[PDB]
RNA sequence: AGGGGCGUCGUUCAAUUGGUAGAGCACCGGUCUCCAAAACCGGGUGUUGGGAGUUCGAGUCUCUCCGCCCCUGCCA
RNA sequence: UGGAGAGUUUGAUCCUGGCUCAGGGUGAACGCUGGCGGCGUGCCUAAGACAUGCAAGUCGUGCGGGCCGCGGGGUUUUACUCCGUGGUCAGCGGCGGACGGGUGAGUAACGCGUGGGUGACCUACCCGGAAGAGGGGGACAACCCGGGGAAACUCGGGCUAAUCCCCCAUGUGGACCCGCCCCUUGGGGUGUGUCCAAAGGGCUUUGCCCGCUUCCGGAUGGGCCCGCGUCCCAUCAGCUAGUUGGUGGGGUAAUGGCCCACCAAGGCGACGACGGGUAGCCGGUCUGAGAGGAUGGCCGGCCACAGGGGCACUGAGACACGGGCCCCACUCCUACGGGAGGCAGCAGUUAGGAAUCUUCCGCAAUGGGCGCAAGCCUGACGGAGCGACGCCGCUUGGAGGAAGAAGCCCUUCGGGGUGUAAACUCCUGAACCCGGGACGAAACCCCCGACGAGGGGACUGACGGUACCGGGGUAAUAGCGCCGGCCAACUCCGUGCCAGCAGCCGCGGUAAUACGGAGGGCGCGAGCGUUACCCGGAUUCACUGGGCGUAAAGGG
């Protein structure tokens, strides 16, 4: 009454990004109701899954639309690449710009554009048009745009189809088969990183569920080496000091999986553990290895308005907030002497006394924001307390 | 765990210069052999007569130092010597003595006692035939106590065997400083044990 | 889901029905004679007794009567219509009853 | 019915039984009848195994089935031997 | 009754009570533990921390 | 995780006329005193919750954080 | 074989008297700190609610079949599938699911403790003795077929087997009525009448093994009754109608108003009735010189309970934890007419809480149920896991080594202390690496002897490649409290009735052994402190062992 699961074809994270009110949100609701038929068993970001015949499939759907960043912002990092969409109606909105820029500052390497809403105001240039714009502004902020799978389809028809029968193969549709056109040339272009199964285990807390009659279980996309049943490990982040308990269970998808490595969003129960005990943020790491930190330094590289960054400059005493990692803490910021008026476009070292304790560690990277704007980037260096 | 530190700071503090260094804390500078008042900034001035109680603590602490115990180990001893029939005073130094760290010392084998609990601790010595490397065991009347196989060749067991070249042991143990045996004849003594401490005043220690 | 006991169930049932049925005869046996013990009917009395008598200790065979809660039963019976019979009557057929 | 079994008396890895005229029914080391002998299963000490003559005898005159490996014991000490 | 010097307990923190009255504080009957929940330790508190809940500090 | 509120000397309360920050106690020094109280002299003692944003300048108008109250969120 | 006191009312005294402290203890919790092992021990709160899995089954030597693999085709083929056949799925029948395991809600009561009574009774399987096991009939499942249903299941028709059911007989005997004798509450004998037994199954077959029937007795386990003992409030004083007794019935294994008719008016209470509160009781446990006081967690005995509540059925036994019915509350499924379900079983979740564990390994051992047996089932149990929660053992090094480094802190500028401590020098070698490596296990069983006694043989170890043993082998953890007095341990700075301490007395208002830090010391040590609660001290409810002229206390 749980079902296993067996790996095959090689993982990989994906998502999709673009327009409140476009698209997203509803071809995730159409990938998956597809490759459900030529395939066995299959305000909150909803991780949804879907397997092909060449690879398995994450997909992190968030919401998208403004407010939700910083809930955004996180899956952000925990994929691969992003389907960026868009609707044929509008056009490049706020939003499909906002989303873009964001998904260059938070890593995410490659991006596979798809034309949604095609169904929608027959235009020789508008279906043109907007894939010109696509790339104007894709490389406007430094993408391949000139060379981006952009496919073209309706998913709110597309998926009509399969609710009158499940089964629904290759182009029997003709409009379920540009999903299977978008489905196909994505397993193409973007590639898989390298997912190194020697690092000491470490992956990060992004939600926290209470599995009635098993306990609290952490999801999260592993960052390094690999847990199975048995395995000890540490909650490093947040709250009085770093618990200690065992891994009891690990699952893909709500289907016991086996060993997880680097690159899966599995889902861990932690062996009696309150859920008050943990939270976003954390990070679920090999018992010794790293710590709980305060102060530190870094290489931080503070942007300029040419890039959306500031365009006045902040002094000794300034409070932002930093993403290490699927969370955001504040802190104050006290440089070596003098090195005062750091302006826009500086490499200056100051140091930060985040009020929340955070898995620090020489050689992580982070990002600074305030005001819902990306003031900077960074790594830190030597780590004070 | 068996207090380990500056010891000739007991030496000096209980005033009766004490012996947890066997060499030294038995030459020409025990510590006491130079300041035979206690340690401290202070250490040397006038002494307000001792409490009641201050006797009593200290006449207790002197007799537990001298054996290197520890107080839950002391305590339960003392207890158990009450229950026993028969003064409790002799008793008690009784099985204070049949301890073997101790019986190690009262045979030679160690300089010290600090340093026959190291010795049993680390097999050298031996009960009837087996071995032990529990100081806490206490020997009974008519074992004898021989040193190990592999440790008659170590350094140190030849200097302290050496000493017993002449030197005499208590009416109550034997030995073959060849052999290195001898036999727990009989319990000790009050008497036989000259040790600068009264029991019936740490037998009062006990008490309130 | 479920166990076997379930057999000790049907079986319940069923013997619960085997001895309810030997108890209302005894007990409609039982009356019909001693309904006779006092109008007279020594005769046919002591007949009818005579059998009730004999489901009595039949049913005490099994798990019925279990044990001497039948020769309690028989006493009352055999003591009920003699003690009626005596109201004008002479104990007629040598039935259970015995002078 | 009545039986001659085995109570487990001292601590862990130190078993040590009681060969006892129990109920049936009761509960390993709860109240027995009446103790009749004792038995160590590591034979530590020369008198590893000791069983009541008259007793136990006494008991089987009377229906008391002893247990398999317990039987081994009250033979082990001569029980039933008739001679 | 919150123990050492300064304190960073505001109206609306979760402390966990104890027995320990205050002689002068005509109703206070009660201490507050210190370095459990709301209530955090004393800084610098050096000599008696085992009560006054701050931490060992590493000499450093 | 997402809505909405409050937070100003040490405190209880103002400037909804955007023009450095205003009142009563509380308290602080000066005199008297061993030290206080009282008495007479004289005092604004301010993380406008933080840090940034517009502005010639912001308690006020924009954000983003902090703590708290509240209303919904939340089974690998 | 056993008894310690101190601080604090005064300017001072003696007395009275309260408060407080030093001791011991705990299913503990909180702080700081934390290395190993052994034996213990771990929801004290919501008797709150619970996903999932497992906790009770077994017998073909009781019986008929379905079905599959197969002697070899029954007839001659694949016809009657007969039979041989070890299995397997239910069904029928039997024994066990009433014990083992959990909890303490309820209960102040013959519940428990203790000693007794039963001429007022029961007891499956187990022992010993007595006599039997002769005839016959019959049904309902399974299966076949028809039917309704979402499901859970259910209905009709018809086969058939038994150790299932029923009738007659034999009556060793037993039951019952009346009589008699003995005896004395209903027990024992006897006579007439009446009524009552039973099953065959396997072999190695006129005999054994396992059953069956009736009776007497032994065992063990129980029911009922009785004397004495069992908390607080009397600001609770009167309580009672099935009430108290009787007669006759019903009822039960059996006494009894247990229940019911009818008759009588009783029964109970300051020796505390009734009522309210609280509580499971005991062996024991902690404390105490003792007498006492407190307590009832783990272990053993008894009782009560099984979501809340009522009730029967089956049965030797239950008004039944993992059986049944019904009402209610909650969970779940539903094709909305009806379905499934109860962790106070073992693990685990959640809630509440200051707080209490792994969804483990094994039936090897012990014990249990069923079996001729093999053997099967067994979260009882034997073990492992997590937590210093407790106790016990062990470690963090032993020996050297300066009129005594540095740093740090004092200083009457000589010096003193931390300090033999270190550094440093020999040194044994926690760990760990390598090899070896258990006891717990000897019977069920096989064989000679008769499956008796006795003799011999074989399989079997979860914990474990762990304990332990040999060899190799690195110096390798320290903290916490406290230093006015009680009470072991003093000095500098800061501070300035502030900040703070505080168990009691009381410390802080500019020289503070009492605050904060520092150095120094004392206590104990993988621990050391704190809070909470019990006993002690408290002869401060005084039996041991006090008091009342004026301290509280003589009643007008
Ligand atoms: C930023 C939020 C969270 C970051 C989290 C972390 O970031 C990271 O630390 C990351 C590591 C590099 C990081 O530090 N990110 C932190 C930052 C990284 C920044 C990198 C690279 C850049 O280079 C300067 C890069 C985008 C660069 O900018 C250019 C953009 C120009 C934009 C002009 C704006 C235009 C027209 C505009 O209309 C516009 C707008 O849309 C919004 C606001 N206002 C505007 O005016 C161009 O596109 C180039 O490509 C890791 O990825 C971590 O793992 C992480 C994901 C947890
Ligand atoms: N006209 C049109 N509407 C669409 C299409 N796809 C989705 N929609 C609808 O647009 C509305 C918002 O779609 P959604 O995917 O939720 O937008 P997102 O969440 O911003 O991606 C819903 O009614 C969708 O069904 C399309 O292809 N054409
Ligand atoms: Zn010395």
């Amino acid at each position: 009454a749980k079902g296993e699961f067996i790996r095959t074809k090689p993982h990989v994270n994906v998502g999709t990004i673009g327009h409140v009110d476009h698209g997203k949100t509803t071809l995730t609701a159409a990938l998956t109701y597809v490759a459900a038929a030529e395939n066995p068993n299959v305000i909150n970001t909803a991780h949804v899954e879907y397997e092909t015949a060449k690879r398995h499939y994450s997909h992190v759907d968030c919401p998208g639309h403004a407010d939700y960043i910083k809930n955004m912002i996180t899956g952000a990092a925990q994929m691969d690449g992003a389907i960026l969409v868009v609707s044929a109606a509008d056009g490049p909105m706020p939003q499909t710009r906002e989303h873009i820029l964001l998904a260059r500052q938070v890593g995410v390497p490659y991006i596979v554009v798809f034309m949604n809403k095609v169904d929608m105001v027959d235009d020789p240039e508008l279906l043109d048009l907007v894939e010109m714009e696509v790339r104007d502004l894709l490389n406007q902020y430094e993408f391949p745009g000139d060379e981006v799978p952009v496919i073209r389809g309706s998913a709110l028809l597309a998926l009509e189809q399969m609710h009158r029968n499940p089964k629904t193969r290759r182009g029997e549709n003709e409009w379920v088969d540009k999903i299977w056109e978008l489905l196909d040339a994505i397993d193409e272009y973007i590639p898989t990183p390298v997912r190194d199964v020697d690092k000491p285990f470490l992956m990060p807390v992004e939600d926290v569920f209470t599995i009635t009659g098993r306990g609290t279980v952490a999801t999260g996309r592993i960052e390094r080496g690999k847990v199975k049943v048995g395995d000890e490990v540490e909650i490093v982040g947040l709250a009085p000091e770093t618990r200690k308990t065992v891994v009891t269970g690990v699952e893909m998808h709500r289907k016991t999986l086996q060993e997880g490595i680097a690159g899966d969003n599995v889902g861990v129960l932690l062996r009696g553990v309150s859920r008050e005990e943990v939270e976003r943020g954390q990070v679920l790491a090999k018992p010794g290895s790293i710590t709980p930190h305060t102060k530190f330094e870094a290489s931080v590289y503070v942007l300029k308005k040419e890039e959306g960054g500031r365009h006045t400059g902040f002094f000794s005493g300034y409070r932002p907030q930093f993403y290490f990692r699927t969370t955001d803490v504040t802190g104050v910021v006290q440089l070596p002497p003098g090195v005062e008026m750091v302006m826009p476009g500086d490499n200056v070292t100051f140091t930060v006394e985040l009020i929340k304790p955070v898995a620090l560690e020489e050689g992580l990277r982070f990002a600074i924001r305030e005001g819902g704007r990306t003031v900077g980037a960074g790594v830190v260096t030597k780590i004070l307390e | 765990g068996r207090y380990i530190g500056p010891v000739c700071r007991l030496c000096r503090r209980e005033g009766v210069k004490l012996y947890l260094k066997g060499e030294r804390c038995y030459s020409p500078k025990c510590a006491m052999e130079r300041r035979p008042y206690p340690p401290g900034q202070h250490g040397q001035k006038r002494a307000r007569r001792p409490s009641d109680y201050a006797v009593r603590l200290r006449e207790k602490q002197k007799l537990r130092r001298i054996y290197g115990i520890s107080e839950r180990q002391f305590r339960n001893l003392f207890e158990e010597a009450s229950k026993k029939k028969g003064v409790t005073g002799s008793v008690f130094l009784g099985l204070l003595e049949s301890r073997l760290d101790n019986v190690v010392y009262r045979l030679g084998f160690a300089v010290s006692r600090r340093q026959a609990r190291q010795l049993v601790r680390h097999g050298h010595i031996t009960v009837n035939g087996r071995r032990v490397d529990l100081p806490s065991y206490r020997v009974r009347p008519g074992d004898e106590i021989a040193v190990a196989e592999k440790s008659r060749n170590l350094e140190l067991i030849r200097q302290n065997l050496e000493a017993m070249k002449g030197r005499k042991v208590g009416p109550w143990l034997s030995l073959d400083v060849e052999g290195m045996k001898g036999k727990f004849l009989r319990l000790p003594d009050r008497e036989d044990l000259a040790l600068p401490v009264n029991e019936q005043l740490v037998i009062e220690f006990y008490s309130r | 889901r479920n166990l076997s006991a379930l057999k000790r169930h049907r079986q319940s049932l069923k013997r619960r029905l085997r001895n309810k049925a030997k108890k209302s005869a005894i007990k409609t046996l039982s009356k019909k004679a001693i309904q006779l013990a006092q109008e007279g009917k020594a005769e046919e009395a002591l007949k009818i007794m005579r059998k009730a008598e004999s489901l009595i200790d039949k049913a005490a065979k099994g798990s019925t009567l279990h044990k001497n809660a039948a020769a309690r039963r028989k006493s009352r019976l055999m003591r009920k219509v003699r003690q009626l019979l005596e109201a004008a009557g002479a104990p007629l057929i040598g039935g259970g009853l015995s002078a | 019915m009545v039986k001659i079994r085995l109570a487990r008396f001292g601590s862990k890895h130190n078993p040590h039984y009681r060969i006892v005229v129990t109920d049936a029914r009761r509960k390993r080391d709860g109240k027995y009848i009446e103790k009749i002998g004792y038995y160590d299963p590591r034979k530590t000490t020369p008198d590893w195994l000791k069983v009541d003559v008259e007793r136990a005898r006494y008991w089987l005159s009377v229906g008391a089935q002893p247990t398999d490996t317990a039987r081994r014991l009250l033979r082990q000490a001569g029980v039933f031997r008739q001679e | 009754y919150i123990p050492g010097e300064g304190h960073n307990l505001q109206e609306h923190s979760v402390v966990l009570i104890r027995g320990g009255r205050v002689k002068d504080l005509p109703g206070v009957r009660y201490h507050i533990v210190r370095g459990v929940y709301d209530a955090a330790g004393v800084k610098d508190r050096k000599k008696s921390r085992s009560k006054y809940g701050t931490k060992k500090p590493k000499e450093a």
